[PDB]
């Protein structure tokens, strides 16, 4: 989902 | 047997996930170092190296944060998560998340406080309901749900099982293909029964009285949403972690 970008990276490349 | 294997699966990747566990938190506890206790204004004052209501709001905020990094990696290792539609696999997050931190905040809770700053502190629950007008209203439903769940007398490893079982909601709202989610949680809902009367073999009626509570959370989260937005009516310029903002944003 677009309008959740931090759910979106965290699930997609982890915590930085 | 593969329902076995799913539960070692669980517990190891819960171990590597959640950094303060239910036995961790416990240790410290029941009485065996030793964590400052924030029971008063002055006793915190004492214990700063390790607004009040605000401060202490937002460490609940922080913690919060990082609990949601720890239950979207821990969900992942969830066999099917992964391959669930994008959108899907954020809806249950979502949704799901709150559920989580209600139940892992009661492992480090007991009927006088709670466990805070990885197990260095213990901030009384006199000491939280003592804070003022909103403030003082936030914990006590927490460590009311917090009583009767730890008498329930879950380990992390039965743990590991039903926070997968809460995540694999098939019923949150906007989800595209309910029955790949439904399907996973029937195999986690088999995984946990036979758990629970392996871990528990004395205690029956364990995963019905859990199957309750599961169904409790909702009502306990929905009344910790309407609690937050008092909070907004309250306070001014102070706004919510950008993580929490788009967690909370359009329920
Ligand atoms: C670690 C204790 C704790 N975990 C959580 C998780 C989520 N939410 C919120 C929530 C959201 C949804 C459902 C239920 C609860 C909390 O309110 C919460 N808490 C509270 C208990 C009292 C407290 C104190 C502090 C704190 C205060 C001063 C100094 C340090 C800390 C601290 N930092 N890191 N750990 N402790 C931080 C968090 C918390």
């Amino acid at each position: 989902t677009e309008r959740h970008k931090i759910l979106h990276r965290l699930l997609q490349e982890g915590s930085p | 047997a593969d329902l076995r294997a799913l539960a070692k699966h669980l517990y190891d990747s819960y171990i590597k996930s959640f950094p303060l566990t239910k036995a961790k938190a416990r240790a410290i506890l029941t009485g065996k170092k030793s964590p400052f206790v924030i029971y008063d204004m002055n006793s915190l004052m004492m214990g700063e190296d390790k607004e009040v209501a605000i401060r202490i709001f937002q460490g609940c905020q922080f913690r919060s944060v990082e609990a949601v990094q720890e239950i979207t990696e821990y969900a992942k290792s969830i066999p099917g998560f992964v391959n669930l539609d994008l959108n899907d696999q954020v809806t249950l997050l979502k949704y799901g998340v709150h559920e989580i931190i209600y139940t892992m905040l009661a492992s480090l809770m007991n009927k006088d406080g709670v466990l805070i700053s990885e197990g260095q502190g213990f901030m009384t629950r006199e000491f939280l309901k003592s804070l003022r007008k909103p403030f003082g209203d936030f914990m006590e439903p927490k460590f009311e749900f917090a009583v009767k769940f730890n008498a329930l007398e879950l380990d992390d490893s039965d743990l590991a099982i039903f926070i997968a079982v809460i995540i694999l909601s098939g019923d949150r709202p906007g989800l595209l293909n309910v029955k790949p989610i439904e399907d996973i949680q029937d195999n986690l809902l088999q995984a946990l029964e036979l758990q629970l009367k392996l871990n528990h073999p004395e205690s029956s009626q364990l995963f019905a009285k859990l199957l309750q509570k599961m169904t409790d959370l909702r009502q306990i989260v929905t009344e910790h949403v309407q609690l937050l937005q008092v909070i907004k009516k309250t306070e001014t310029d102070m706004s919510l972690h950008p993580l929490l903002q788009e967690i909370y944003k359009d329920l």
